[PDB]
């Protein structure tokens, strides 16, 4: 049927102004269903943000109603959610959704993104080989000193996706995070097979393709 | 407002095991609500209705059941994949809230980690750091003991940890730790190891290296 | 041959060489009509159709509500209001309610009280108009045994039609589409695939949820209180519960309407009724008084006796000398072989030059023993006959 | 404090310094009782609730229908089978036909003819019984003022209650949970989480499809004709269709009857009433004739009038000499102060060492002018009040 997929700036000022957008495709957004917005600090639980039909017509949490404003541009199919006033306290996952048309709950969830709160600024990682070392091998990419999260990491342009295993990222003194990914193969593989991390960091727009060599 | 009370937090039951969600509501909602299903990175997944309705696509062994201010998610065979964690949402009352969520676990037969050591790349080197890069796979439970070794000096305070979420799969969860040093008091030093300790180890593991080799 | 099995038959004489003939034709009924030197003919109404029908108003039936608000004031403190009390998507209700210093007030006496809901409907059902323009009643008109078959469309528009009938010339039809049946009272209502005819003033008091004619973007609904009951008013809300489904409830209130079925996009009627005049002037006999068959016919089958009395008979022929006329009539006496009762199926004939061929005759047998007899001298068939009137 | 605000609220007084007082406990009503030399008390039937109630019969009142198989017998030729008419999964009807020559019967008569159809269930009411060992009803008990709460559990199979309320010792209660309400001729019937309690022979006459229980596999529909209507029958065949969903059929046969709620598993009943027999031998003022509070009282809001007549007002207090006496009175001559009306909070007391605490008091004012009285000599407080009876 539909599908939902957010954008908007990973980083906000404090007191700055949080903006994303829904894009709706596979349907209308002018069909009869409700169209949500919910987020989720990390570690922490769900909260319902706000809700609005194509009419325009909104409702907004009480706990932060003061503060945003959701709407529809039915020209480009999509709708969205400002934020004013942020504090580290909207520092979270943002999903759009959809409500279904018995007026039950989220039937349709987007992929999610997370946007912190912070004065520090945006900086793009630096990835590093962890090279495998003479049954099975194991092997990786450091992905070091960026902000904010997150990044992204595949293998083989997608194409090595099994024992593959990415770490959640830690905070270090610097205030910049680091990752690790890593991944184990056959041994006798090593030689005769090409492996390379794709590392995606989209808050400062950067891509990395890193060759992994014994 | 009305305020959704999950319990358990968490929870750890075996691969079968029947496992019983409880939520409360400080008002009655009548029937007016949903069970999800959040598999961590991803987006919650709708499993229940209004307070009965299994969905489609979702597995019969997901049950829900009660009204007014009581309800149970009864998951009755557990699975591998059904490692998650679990929300209630009332919808009978603007504004909708969510239950503080539970936490579903797995247990299984333990399993010993697979331990690998990488040293610091020349690349890194070139820009004044050094991260040694210790690796434990696919063990259970998720307790191990990871203790840094620069010259048989045992270090502390300068190492980060960090654990992947448990395996739908394998049911197994996988450790990185991240010894930092400056590059200068790396090349200070010349024997590197990584000391592993874990229920499924019959004896410590130790993973090492000489600087340049 | 049509007719025969028809519970619902009529009978219609003609009168002397005469021009018309009046008929009704019933749906799923048929009319036989016989008149002196003409063969004898069948005309069936068998389908009023009506196309291109107008939704005039649609009705919810079946509704769900969620996210209920409510307001609440204290005595001397005004109206309770929420924002979605004119909002289309909601469904609100203003009532009093009992305050005093246990819920907040400072003063002991009736508040003001709203409480409002997502309002969505599950299902409706929706009420056409049906236009005489778009009304279609088609006739089947089948020669009494052997294109000896016409279909013919009388339209309120069109109430004349002629239809040919190869070797048998052409009938023709004048027909009252007035007298039918009236719909400028009625409504095709469709609910969940069930289709009836109602009448307006009933359609329009149905007190159910309503909008006009299904516009896009989102219906508006009027009434909505209809589908949705407000229940035990406390001092800051008040519980919400739609009604069941009235489905079953409409159908039951249907109990005895004209029922109606859908095709394509086309509704299909079965309450028929059609006054008509037959003019019977071109209409003959396949003009030849041929030859009489001469070689010997065959029962393919034991006479049957109808529902009306008549008896049909089926014969298998062994002669080339079609076309030929068939010799067929009944007798009490076999040596004078006086002709007793009539022929329903006039004047048969062999049309085809093979041998045998199949024809099929419908006698009127007289009361009490009789004889039917089919051929022509040594060869000829007989068959013992009795007809207990009822 | 409670009761105030409650608007079935009954005023029971005592008998000299007797045992005991009858009072009537109906749900969302209160009763105050007042004794002399005692404290002034609150009695509420709060929650009558019913648990494990066991599943008497199930009623479908919506289904669907596919598959339709029809078998049909000429004239002479038997009766209609199909093996699917004995199966449990179908629904079927049996009915007469007109057959003919026409479709395929060499004879012109009734045949039989059988439909048989797929039945399943979508949506059913469940009717469960309801036993007195698992009724009970919940009481609360509150000093007029001041664990001067408590709430206790009577049961038709433990009637008797006791409760003690801190320094003001204990209070006993002897109930009839017979001439309570009758659950002997009434089931708990839910459907689509709505929830009544109806008569039994009325549950039994609902013509519906049935089965008893809920049991595993696959329930046994009786009677799947109740949702299913065979129409239009033709030689070899005749349509089925669904009525609709009878929900909101059964919801307005529904209207006058004593709506219930779930509460997990637990029923939870509002159709109250409970006779009681209150012993108060136990009970007892905080056995000190206190100090008379020395200090000045405030009005933290001023005094209003409840729906009875009498008059609540809250106080502040400025001294630490707590626990004290309340002085408090109602006088028409400010000279004299001629105690007049009463207090139904009897004997108030500020058992809080600690300057500013708040004590509601509730007076039952005499008709006409009149002076609320609190505190003693100068900084003694007056409140001018009329009661104009309605």
């Amino acid at each position: 049927q539909v599908q939902l997929q957010e954008s908007g700036p990973g980083l906000v000022k404090p007191s700055g102004t949080l903006s994303l957008t829904c894009a709706v495709s596979g349907g209308s957004i002018s069909s009869s269903n409700w169209w949500s917005w919910v987020r989720q600090p990390p570690g922490k639980g769900l909260e319902w943000i706000g809700e609005i039909y194509h009419s325009g017509s909104t409702n907004y949490n009480p706990s932060l109603k003061s503060r945003v404003t959701i709407s529809v541009d039915k020209s480009k199919n999509q709708f969205s959610l400002k934020l004013s006033s942020v504090t580290a306290a909207d520092t979270a996952v943002y999903y759009c959704a959809r409500d279904r048309d018995d007026l039950s709950p989220f039937d349709y969830w987007g992929q999610g993104t997370l946007v912190t709160v912070s004065s520090a600024s945006t900086k793009g990682p630096s990835v590093f080989p962890l090279a495998p070392s003479s049954g099975t091998a194991a092997l990786g990419c450091l992905v070091k000193d960026y902000f904010p999260e997150p990044v992204t990491v595949s293998w083989n342009s997608g194409a090595l996706t099994s024992g593959v295993h990415t770490f959640p990222a830690v905070l270090q003194s610097s205030g910049l995070y680091s990752l690790s990914s890593v991944v184990t193969v056959p041994s006798s593989s090593l030689g005769t097979q090409t492996y390379i991390c794709n590392v995606n960091h989209k808050p400062s727009n950067t891509k990395v393709d890193k060759r992994v060599e014994p | 407002d009305i305020v959704m009370t999950q319990s358990p937090s968490s929870l750890s039951a075996s691969v079968g095991d029947r496992v019983t969600i409880t939520c409360r509501a400080s008002q009655g909602i009548r029937n007016d609500l949903g069970w999800y299903q959040q598999k961590p990175g991803k987006a919650p997944k709708r499993l229940i209705y209004a307070a009965s309705s299994l969905q489609s696509g979702v597995p019969s062994r997901f049950s829900g059941s009660g009204s007014g201010t009581e309800f149970t998610l009864t998951i009755s065979s557990l699975q591998p994949e059904d490692f998650a964690t679990y929300y209630c949402l009332q919808h009978n009352s603007y504004p909708r809230t969510f239950g503080q969520g539970t936490k579903v676990e797995i247990k299984r037969t333990v399993a010993a980690p697979s331990v690998f050591i990488f040293p610091p790349s020349d690349e890194q080197l070139k820009s004044g750091t050094a991260s040694v890069v210790c690796l434990l796979n696919n063990f259970y439970p998720r307790e191990a003991k990871v203790q840094w070794k620069v010259d048989n000096a045992l270090q502390s305070g300068n190492s980060q940890e960090s654990v992947t979420e448990q395996d739908s799969k394998d049911s197994t969860y996988s450790l990185s730790s991240t010894l930092t040093l400056s590059k200068a008091d790396y090349e200070k030093h010349k024997v590197y190891a990584c000391e592993v300790t874990h229920q499924g180890l019959s004896s410590p593991v130790t993973k090492s290296f000489n600087r340049g080799e | 041959i049509r007719c025969i099995g028809v519970s619902n038959r009529d009978f219609v004489e003609g009168m002397s060489g005469g021009t018309w003939v009046d008929v009704v034709l019933e749906h799923g009924g048929c009319v036989t009509v016989m008149a002196q030197d003409k063969p004898t003919v069948d005309i069936e109404l068998v389908t009023t159709t009506v196309s291109n029908m107008a939704e005039v108003r649609s009705y919810c039936y079946e509704a769900s509500i969620s996210d209920m608000a409510s307001d609440s004031r204290c005595p001397t403190q005004g109206e309770a209001y929420l924002d979605k009390q004119s909002d289309t998507q909601y469904v609100c209700k203003r009532t009093l309610v009992d305050r005093g210093w246990g819920n907040g007030c400072g003063l002991f006496g009736k508040g003001s009280l709203v409480t409002c809901a997502k309002f969505a409907c599950s299902k409706k059902m929706t009420g056409k108009s049906i236009q005489p323009e778009n009304l279609e009643y088609r006739i089947m008109l089948s020669v009494h045994g052997s294109e000896n078959r016409a279909k013919v469309e009388i339209t309120p528009n069109s109430p004349r039609a002629e239809a040919t009938l190869g070797g048998f010339g052409s009938l023709g039809l004048d027909c009252e589409p007035r007298t039918g049946l009236d719909f400028s009272d009625l409504y095709y209502l469709t609910m969940n695939n069930k289709h009836w005819l109602v009448h307006k003033e009933w359609f329009h008091d149905i007190p159910l949820p309503w909008h006009a004619g299904a516009d896009t973007g989102t219906p508006h609904w009027n009434n909505k209180e209809a589908l949705v009951e407000f229940k035990d008013a406390h001092a800051k809300r008040q519980t919400v519960v739609v009604l069941g489904s009235q489905e079953g409830a409409v159908h039951t209130a249907l109990a005895g309407a004209l029922e109606a079925e859908m095709d394509g996009a086309k509704g299909r009627l079965s309450s028929g009724h059609l006054k008509c005049r037959l003019k019977m002037d071109k209409l003959r006999l396949k003009g030849v008084s041929y030859s009489l068959c001469t070689a010997a016919f065959t029962f393919t089958k034991i006479p049957a006796e109808t529902l009306h009395g008549t008896v049909t008979v089926e014969v298998q022929y062994a002669g080339t000398d079609g076309p030929c006329k068939v010799p067929a009539q009944m007798a009490v006496d076999m040596q004078t072989l006086t002709p007793v009762g009539r022929l329903i199926t006039a004047n048969p004939v062999i049309t085809e030059s093979t041998e045998n061929s199949k024809m099929m005759l419908e006698l009127d047998p007289p009361f009490g023993d009789s004889y039917i007899v089919i051929g022509v001298g040594e060869k000829k068939i007989t068959h013992h006959w009795h007809r207990s009137g009822s």
